[PDB]
């Protein structure tokens, strides 16, 4: 069912019979990486690594020990050896831990993995802190978004996707500490 | 059609769903930070399909506001 | 395709998206990326990186005394093969904005 | 009339088999609103095993009202 | 009088197959609003189907109060 | 006539295990909706394995309903 | 012959001891389908594990049908 | 006689203890389905786990047979 | 003899709170299967966890089997 | 004597009450097992909300046995 | 001396409701286990609601221990 | 006696829904105050049961 157990071992091999042999292994992926999922360890008692990733950005990678992640189907929370995850996030609020102090990341939604060997992976999209969204424009975008409502299922969808990001923000915002 | 979540049903990719969520994010940020956040929102480039070889019609993106909300 | 015009303002992500959206038109079940890996100002060793459609055979590749993907908990909204058709477009559209971000600084 | 007493009190004690039947059709018709909300594009063939797990529990409504007969008249 | 009193109590002992459909029904009708919260969109074929399970669970109601109905008026 | 009073309320009281059976039998009749819809292309190996499961589960309900059968006509 | 009629009230009480058992092995069974609709490959291992799932919840249903048939007949 | 006989209706009216133990061995054993059916690489210490909990549920199993062997002849 | 025979009834019905308590067990060493299924790390902290819950919900089952020896020979 | 007979044929019907004090406690020292499963350094905070449960379910479990105390000796 | 005899009878009838309260407060003090394990940065006020939840839950269980007295002592 | 068999039920529904309350809390605490609206309503509306089986105690009692 895995009959072709391929990788860049594999592919340097049977890369040097098919191009022409002066021509250096193409590189790959794997070769900026230390970091895997079945490699064990990297855990140290209660701080985990938080690699807290965005396309335009790292918002974080130093070991934090406890994060709230906004999956789809409530917030949950991961401590340090905790089971593997692949979850879907809804747009929420990404809360990372040191101890009492606590940075409030407002995201977008994307997926957020845990490993087996403890390695959190949060990878969103927009992922800004909650300090630098107004609780003006949220309410005034949501009551224009709450109007539109067509039978195009694409532009309904968008609304969806609208009026409960919105409102996630809105309940986000109101429920400070 | 499809079988999956409710922009996957419409026949919206995954992508273009969170794109439209990052750019509802980002249409509501700080003054001092939305302005720079128009920077990582623009979509500036062009394709061409390519049929016999050589030929085929062109297509023009010059979107300043982000993704198109609209059906793909 | 021929997608040019793409360095002319700067490199989003949302045009990355769009550019994998048009590559998931048809829809195979591998993708190559070919680009120049911008080690430093000297060294552009070349990177392949390959990205699998999701069950297509992504974890048909994965699958071995059980499956390796087995080990984690889809906390998805629908099923595993929906969470994977999402995150194999998420990870077409991050590969192909550091495949045309790292070949522009290159 | 010690038998023909026993068989009403028997017979309102037989069909409270009823109640584990009607528990049964009532998460089997949820199971059906949950599947048919997850996908429904294939929200028809999910109707049709709901009738198919409707007639074979119905099955066991109608052994329980067989026997709620059975002693009464039988 | 133990015939007579015997109906009663056989009745009242009958009349408790009600309380499976009243956890089917409820365990149903919730399945619906946890069914509906997920894909707000398409929440009213749902309730075509939560009617038509409402039906064929009330059945089980049904039989239950024509068994009470024949235990106390033979 | 007390003995020919006692198996039919016997029986009465004897086929009340056809309720968990009969709520057993919805359970697995909901998921197999349930699972049918997750993923429909498997579709006839659950239907197999729900009427190998309805079928080796009835099988408590007929030995429910033998000794019903043993306590009123033997 | 209260002697000889109470040992069928007795075993009609008794039989109630599957209701359980019917109700466990509709759970099981549906666990199975739900469990085989995650990965359809590894449904052999499943219900090699069901039969002997249901093999050791049937024998205790075996042990009701044991004390019922001692108290009936011995 | 109303000793001997009430013995046997109470030890009789005392069996059902091994319907709620066989509804959790059903729920144990599709717990294990489930639980192998995610990974089935840990698929045989899972069994493990399954029947000793198999063994110290039935702990309740042959506490409820010989207490009802202290009702029937002791 | 209503006073011996009534509590031979009352130790035999007494032991019928054992359902629950088998299917309480039943769930905790159910899920303690898919709680194994989930992390491997921790099943053997895990089944000390399981088996201090059973320690402690075994207590109910003592709690009903001593009040049938305070039945039976109190 | 129908009084000091009634007695244990109440107190038997009276320990009842422990079927769904076992019921409760396996499925907290089941979801005991899932939550430490899930996170496993919470998993003192767990057991400590696992026990606290188990005491405030002992509380019920307490009372349904001053019950079955209170009509024996009082 | 029936009437006191009844009463007792009646009380151990009465006290059957504490299962129906020990199985709600243990799937609500296993919630507890399972919501604190989702995000134990709210697992006091998750513990806020749970002793809320179990004080109103024993309301439940005191007004049917207001009957298994009022109809002993009153 | 056997009448007030009925508040086994309502306690089970009562022990299900603040079981819910938990984890619909513990899923987003922000909205920690409207689902405990909920949770008292219906609470109040499955109070109808208890008082109903209360209510048929002391009319077999009183009558």
């Amino acid at each position: 069912e895995a009959a072709a157990p391929a990788g860049p071992k594999e592919f340097t091999e049977v890369w040097n019979k098919k191009a022409p042999s002066t021509l250096i292994v193409p590189e790959f992926p794997s070769n900026y990486t230390a970091v895997k999922a079945v490699g064990e360890g990297q855990v140290h008692g209660d701080a985990f690594p938080v690699n807290f990733y965005t396309p335009h950005s790292i918002l974080s990678q130093a070991q934090k020990d406890t994060v709230v992640l906004p999956g789809v189907d409530g917030y949950f929370g991961v401590k340090a050896s905790h089971v593997p995850t692949i979850a879907q996030l809804k747009p929420g609020v990404v809360e990372l831990h040191s101890g009492a102090e606590s940075e409030k990341f407002f995201v977008s939604g994307g997926f957020a993995f845990v490993h087996p060997n403890g390695v959190t992976d949060i990878c969103v999209l927009e992922a800004a802190t909650l300090d630098q969204v107004d609780p003006a424009a949220v309410k005034s975008a949501l009551a224009a978004a709450s109007a539109a409502q067509p039978t195009d299922e694409f532009e309904q969808a968008a609304n969806r996707a609208a009026i409960e990001l919105y409102s996630a923000l809105e309940s986000a915002v109101e429920a400070k500490a | 059609a499809p079988s999956g979540p409710f922009y996957r049903v419409a026949g919206m990719s995954y992508l273009r769903y969170s794109n439209i969520c990052a750019d509802l994010l980002r249409n509501v940020l700080k003054e001092p930070f939305k302005a720079k956040a128009q920077a990582r929102q623009a979509i500036h480039f062009r394709q061409a399909p390519y049929v016999d070889g050589k030929a085929g019609a062109s297509k023009v993106y010059e979107l300043e506001n982000g993704i198109p909300k609209t059906a793909n | 395709l021929a997608i040019a015009d793409t360095y002319k303002v700067r490199v989003t992500f949302g045009q990355a998206s769009l550019i994998v959206e048009e590559l998931i038109k048809h829809n195979p079940q591998s993708y190559q990326i070919l680009f120049n890996k911008f080690r430093s100002a000297i060294s552009f060793k070349p990177t392949v990186a390959t990205i699998l459609s999701p069950d297509l055979l992504e974890k048909q590749l994965e699958d071995v005394t059980g499956n390796s993907l087995d080990a984690y908990d889809i906390e998805a909204s629908h099923e595993r093969s929906d969470v994977l058709r999402d995150l194999t477009e998420f990870h077409l559209g991050v590969t192909l904005y550091n495949a045309m971000l790292e070949n522009n600084c290159s | 009339s010690v038998l023909a007493a026993s068989k009403m009190v028997g017979a309102g004690c037989a069909t409270i088999a009823l109640a584990g039947v009607g528990a049964g059709l009532g998460v089997m018709f949820g199971s059906l609103i949950n599947g048919a909300a997850r996908n429904p594009n294939i929200a028809k063939q999910l109707v049709g095993y709901a009738l198919l797990g409707f007639a074979l529990t119905e099955s066991i409504a109608l052994f329980s009202l067989l026997v709620v007969f059975l002693i009464l008249f039988a």
